[PDB]
């Protein structure tokens, strides 16, 4: 069982605004794809499918990667929509 | 006798002219190139002058054996990392037998314990948080 | 991969407000409109068949800037082990319309939107994109008045002739828009100013 | 290639099916490829699922 | 905590709407129809992408405001364990937006719509509120955007009689000096049109009424 | 059951965007014809549906199927809906 | 063409972020500070010579707090200080502060408060000592 | 028709790829430049008696890096370096030092960082270097 934390987060004032933008989409980018080669090396493992203990766990990653690429999807998709409502006019 | 005079350079262009001086390149991060340097410098004691003018401006620095990475104060960050298995002393015999040993961010923590305390720069902790959780999954 | 899946979804349905703003479409939808009120007509052509070729009128010039992007991103370094890289690397991608937009934008306005040289860091790209629309509807009403003004002298000409004469209560609107379209097809007007609008941007 | 000691057990068992310490390996070996196989199955499903759910929200 | 995602996405669903009212894009969309119709042009510039470049002003203004929000309700401790610790927390959320409506509408229309919703409320027998509770007391989310919405439109219109004014002071000695001749058959506006467009052009309103809006709600240096 | 692979993509000048279009359209509709055509041999041949190892395998193909046609037919629908709304205006 | 030949920094008004930059040379460490406490200014005639008592003078005149962790000096203002409660399971206090004070992680200004020998006490203080003590002493537990 | 009496290359306003394929005969390999790197512009008369101690000294001065994997030389600017840190779990750095050495690419400029028996070791230089050690030494050990 290994962790690691990191405790302060960066934070300035920039007055560019694509920047932040650009690091909200690497941040989500990246963390979308560890996780899917995470779930995917415990499920091509074959000790780990066998283990009741561990089978547990691997129950649990599968919801938080459906549950969080799901919200994504569906806030852009209202703010996608909220600029359309205003330019159609 | 050498020397550069910098007028109005923009901090990128002003540590690429000490990359010859200095035996390796300069990797100069993208928020400390905004500041602005003039004045006549001469590069006789580069190691010396690199520290000075570090603590002045406001920067951070970290040489690994093949450039020399500079950041500025603001991007410094820190971790917390247990290890289940292997304590802190013979990681840091892996560090002083590899050569990554700095002693200007050195690792807070017990002796023999698994818990320690990073700090330094964005180039230095992934490296030692990447470098302590595969010690682990190894032994 | 799947949150690139959203950012492509994101861009298609934008389109048609980018497009609508950050190219030079704008300028060709003002001035063939302008064209035909320098003309006196009202409805002829239409609104339509206007901005048609204006559109494929402004997807010639701009067609090479989003081809680009194309086979940049196609290729295989997309996987990258740090955060801050491959925000360097879409940074990396986004220079084709930056180098678009900074050369037709005034470099003291996006100096106001950046407080609030280049050659080290690009300016961003949310602190130009109206400075461009705002110059370039600038240089469309600029250029919208030169090509008014031959329209103004065959107006006046054919009112004080008729005013030469004792008919004084007489509408010159019946005379003058026949004698205003032929100003614009013996000039051929419409071949040439498509020319020199495309030849703005594009070199020969 | 685990399917290289699937295909490896069920011989000896063919030629002798009568000890009863090979129909326990081999029974041990089956059930653990019938775990991985739906495994395989389930995890590949969800994966097409939410990529359709996408274009499903986009469209 | 589940139906904190209800609230989210009940708080998403409503959000151009309260683009369309609360926010400062009601001051940049008058103004810029305004100086398309002074100019007498009808359909152009298609004013789709004047709503775009209204957007992008506004956005430009609104950023800081509402990325105090992300960072205060991302925050893991937004689970309490008291009912009121809980709704005081939304409202110390809340404050960031609401003294930016104090700040930027009227105090008198602001004013009436309270005593408007109490004598609804309860009856002609409350008593009214004056002015002087301006030093300690807030007033409610609902009873500003009204009076914030019609003081920006006071606002809009005007800035817009100003800029409407250099051009009919054109139209007028255009249409006089046509009946100086004897020219009285005769449209006006098809002459004076370019020098409208000059008047305008020379001038460079757009350049400089562009950063009058950002001056009339930051700074600069 | 013994394959071959080709390893030329050749290049042709385009003349025109109408040029590169025909191009994009005649390699994606072979691309699409087969493999409708090696999912359909693949069921059709009955030696090879019976096996647990190539069932994934076409699950696999299924799926890429479904997906690609899919990413392109919304992607062109938004595309022609891009053109729809500038030419309303 | 430079006045006076004493030793000290003239502060024309500035911001409080090129301020304690000309400290930190004479502090040996870089300094950051926070973004709420970088919209005070400050103007006047400054001399460093011990900066760490010019430090605890001015963090208490202007109303700052500030945390030393060997590396850096971090620099909160005052609305920013954060507390949490947090209960050890299989470890002491006492057993936590020799691991503080081996580390040099200890800080005196913001001490722990709680019973000597117990699993539960109550830390407070910039957030970065925060966020620190609360993960080391939770990922201590999972290793009892 | 072109009147220099000596023997080398007069650059005006080049873009660094023109420039070095006149270099790209005198070293017997083909020269490949990415597109950041190309950017840069040089102008001035040269001459390339040794294109090996040259291109040291070029690559100092402008700042960059380069690498000869044996047809070919790769030029990078210094702000495209990339690093990773990767671990084996059954051939040591011994064994895998002799590979690059056996094979021809141990660059002695960039070396690899780790103790001298382990699994972990720290790479850092070009891109074409860094995918190629990431992957010869991943595909080593599927192998064992």
């Amino acid at each position: 069982i290994g962790q690691a934390v990191n405790i302060r987060s960066m934070e300035t004032d920039i007055v560019s605004l694509d920047d932040r933008l650009l690091q909200a989409f690497s941040g989500s980018a990246i963390a979308t794809a560890v996780d899917k080669q995470t779930i995917t090396n415990r499920i091509e493992d074959p000790n780990l499918v066998t283990d009741p203990k561990e089978l547990a766990i691997s129950q649990e990653m599968i919801s938080d990667y459906n549950l969080y690429v799901s919200m994504v999807s569906t806030l852009t998709r209202k703010g996608v929509g909220a600029v359309e409502t205003l330019l159609r006019s | 006798g050498s020397g550069f005079v910098a007028k109005d350079d923009s901090l990128r262009t002003f540590f690429d002219a000490m990359a010859l001086q200095l035996k390796e390149p300069v990797i100069v991060s993208k928020m400390a190139a905004r500041k602005k340097i003039t004045g006549n410098f001469e590069f006789h004691d580069p190691n010396a002058l690199l520290e000075k003018l570090s603590l002045q401006l406001g920067l951070i620095w970290y040489f690994d054996g093949q450039a020399i990475y500079i950041y500025d104060a603001s991007e410094m960050r820190n971790a917390v990392v247990s290890l289940r298995n292997v304590s802190l002393n013979e990681f840091n015999n892996f560090l002083k037998r590899s050569g990554l040993y700095n002693k200007n961010y050195p690792l807070r923590g017990d002796n023999r314990k698994g818990t320690f305390y990073v700090s330094g720069p964005p180039v230095y902790v992934d490296m030692v948080v990447n470098a302590a959780t595969m010690m682990d999954k190894q032994n | 991969n799947d949150i690139s899946l959203i950012a492509l979804l994101a861009f298609s349905t934008l389109l048609p407000f980018i497009i609508a703003s950050g190219t030079c479409f704008v300028k060709f939808s003002i001035v063939f409109v302008m064209v035909r009120n320098a003309l006196g007509l009202q409805q002829i052509p239409s609104n339509m068949t206007l901005n048609g070729v204006a559109l494929l009128l402004s997807m010639f010039v701009m067609w090479p800037i989003m081809h680009d992007a194309y086979v940049y991103f196609e290729d295989e370094d997309v996987t990258f082990n740090d955060i801050s890289s491959l925000s360097k690397h879409v940074d990396e991608g986004l220079d084709g319309y930056r180098d678009y937009l900074i050369k037709y934008s005034d470099r003291e306005l996006v100096q106001f939107f950046e407080n609030a040289k280049d050659e080290i860091e690009k300016p961003s790209i949310f602190a130009l994109l109206p400075a461009y629309a705002l110059s370039e509807i600038k240089s469309a009403f600029k250029i919208g008045f030169y090509l008014y003004l031959p329209f103004v002298v065959v107006d006046l000409v054919v009112s004080s002739v008729l005013l030469a004469l004792g008919m004084m209560m007489m509408s010159p609107v019946t005379i003058s828009t026949p004698i205003k379209l032929v100003l614009f097809v013996a000039l051929d007007g419409w071949t040439l100013l498509s020319k020199g609008l495309i030849l703005q941007y594009m070199d020969i | 290639n685990l399917q290289t000691q699937v295909t490896e057990a069920l011989d000896k068992l063919a030629a002798k099916p009568s000890d009863p310490a090979l129909l326990a390996a081999y029974q041990s070996k089956l059930s653990e490829y019938n775990l991985y196989r739906n495994a395989q199955s389930n995890t590949v499903k969800v994966f097409k699922d939410i990529d359709a759910a996408i274009i499903q929200n986009f469209r």
